[PDB]
């Protein structure tokens, strides 16, 4: 929420400058590899019908956001778990020493993991997380919502990701880095610092997506 | 869609 405003400000700033209206666009000049995200959502599934949204992060961990506002995370050692109650109460469990209080939720989470692992592609497969801050911790899904054109994912670390259904283009916005990772229809990705896009500009496609982005942040912000 | 890209 404090971070959504940072983003909002950042997007207001880059959109306000009409990046695609420069006499000459020098998009490659806005690139900044030192900003590459650490985590993003590589794949997801929706059971918000009877349970919730299951998703996998880039580092292969799997997480679930249940309709009852609780989150269960399974780290990539296929065993360590972290349950997060609505009030924010965090607690550690292990699938090896599978509890009794969450057997149902662990079995569900195991079903999603198997499903995402059998049918789903891994977004950003060709991206390499950066050697970012080490005191930073793995984020969980804060909240998500869909539109007719895209899905919007809000991560506890401040990042917001928008996956567009039709063309498969994605955006990964980080208010801490003040950068945007764009993944075009050809699966090629690039990271830019928003202030630089403000200076050098960008193409029509990235710009309309940054306008749609301020819109979705506004929706996240007023909910 | 109900899940991300296959």
């Amino acid at each position: 929420d404090c971070h959504l405003s940072d983003m909002l400000q950042q997007l207001h700033s880059v959109n306000a400058s009409k990046p695609s209206e420069r006499g000459l666009v020098r998009q490659e000049e806005a690139e900044d590899p030192a900003c590459i995200p650490i985590f993003w959502v590589s794949k997801w599934v929706d059971y918000s019908d009877k349970y919730g949204l299951g998703y996998q992060l880039c580092d292969n961990s799997v997480g679930v956001l249940f309709n009852d506002s609780t989150r269960l995370i399974l780290y990539n050692d296929g065993d360590s778990l972290q349950y997060i109650e609505r009030d924010g109460t965090e607690s550690y469990l292990t699938v090896s020493s599978h509890p009794n209080s969450l057997m149902k939720k662990i079995t569900l989470l195991k079903y999603f993991r198997n499903y995402m692992s059998e049918h789903l592609l891994k977004a950003g497969a060709n991206i390499t997380p950066r050697e970012g801050d080490e005191l930073a911790r793995l984020p969980y899904l804060r909240t998500w919502f869909r539109t007719r054109s895209a899905i919007i994912l809000h991560l506890s670390n401040g990042s917001v990701q928008i996956n567009f259904f039709q063309d498969h283009t994605k955006l990964i916005l980080c208010p801490l880095m003040a950068a945007v990772t764009y993944i075009d229809e050809k699966r090629d990705f690039r990271t830019y610092r928003l202030s630089l896009l403000e200076e050098y500009g960008c193409c029509k496609e990235l710009a309309s997506r940054l306008r749609y982005a301020r819109t979705m942040v506004d929706k996240l912000l007023s909910s | 869609p109900l899940h991300s890209t296959m």
